């Protein structure tokens, strides 16, 4: 999915 | 030194695939589930994808047809519903998660009667029929394949394109290198890595576009049109 940059 | 291949970041390939399967089995079969808590961005995404795709549907020698599309990692059919069904006579879906394809039959409603094949399979195990698809749409799933399996899948996709057909990849891109997410069991690759893999598959770029109007905090998303 689209996701927060780790 | 950044990593340039999945073989630098995947400890155990069988576990990389098995953990991802378990992960998706426990995600709700909803748009918000498909988008990782970002269900709200779906309309921004679909509008952009539509504009991107329409560039290839113009009349002329190279016009992409509108008989059949393949939605890869389709999930419940978010993209099938809003982008592909309106533009293609038929659509096939492929996804590893059976519960999503079952949900799709409800989610897609009456228009879903034009979904022809629901393939429940990993992309790494899927060989699309030769000469079958005008558009092969691969969105938010390439990070679930190893580099070797991604290259191989793209080769198989090339063989399944109708004359004038295209493959579209739309996915998360890393600023640099190849980054493992060990929770969903996926990787995020930089643009150079993805382009390398595309080239390895015997494909060329027709167009590349960054997705605009996304939340600042998420990975950048790019679309690539290939043949
Ligand atoms: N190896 C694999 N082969 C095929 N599908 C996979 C896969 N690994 C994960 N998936 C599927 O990838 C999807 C990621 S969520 C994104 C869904 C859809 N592309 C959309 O943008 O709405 C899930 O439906 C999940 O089941």
């Amino acid at each position: 999915s689209p996701k927060r940059i780790a | 030194v950044p990593r340039g291949s999945t073989s630098e970041v995947i400890e155990d390939e069988k576990q990389f695939y098995s953990k991802a399967k378990t992960y998706w089995k426990q995600i709700p079969p909803t748009v918000d589930g498909m988008l990782g808590g970002y269900g709200h961005i779906s309309s921004i995404d679909i509008n952009s994808s539509r504009k991107f795709l329409q560039r290839f549907l113009r009349e002329g020698p190279n016009k992409t047809g509108t008989s059949c599309a393949l939605d890869c990692g389709a999930g419940i059919g978010r993209i099938t519903k809003r982008l592909l069904l309106p533009l293609f006579r038929e659509v096939d879906m492929v996804d590893i998660t059976e519960d999503f394809l079952v949900q799709a039959k409800t989610y897609l409603g009456e228009e879903g009667k034009r979904v022809r094949n629901y393939f429940c399979c990993g992309l790494q195990d899927f060989t699309p029929e030769p000469d079958s698809y005008d558009v092969i749409w691969i969105q938010w799933v390439i990070g679930h394949l190893t580099d070797q399996h991604l290259a191989e899948f793209l080769r198989r996709c090339k063989g399944s394109l109708r004359p004038n057909g295209i493959i579209v990849i739309k996915d998360n891109m890393a600023q640099e290198g190849v980054i493992l997410d060990d929770v969903d069991s996926s990787v995020c690759r930089d643009l150079d890595v993805v382009r390398r893999i595309i080239c390895s598959a015997g494909l060329s770029l027709l167009a590349e576009e960054r997705q605009e109007n996304l939340p600042d905090e998420i990975y950048h998303v790019y679309s690539f049109a290939l043949r």
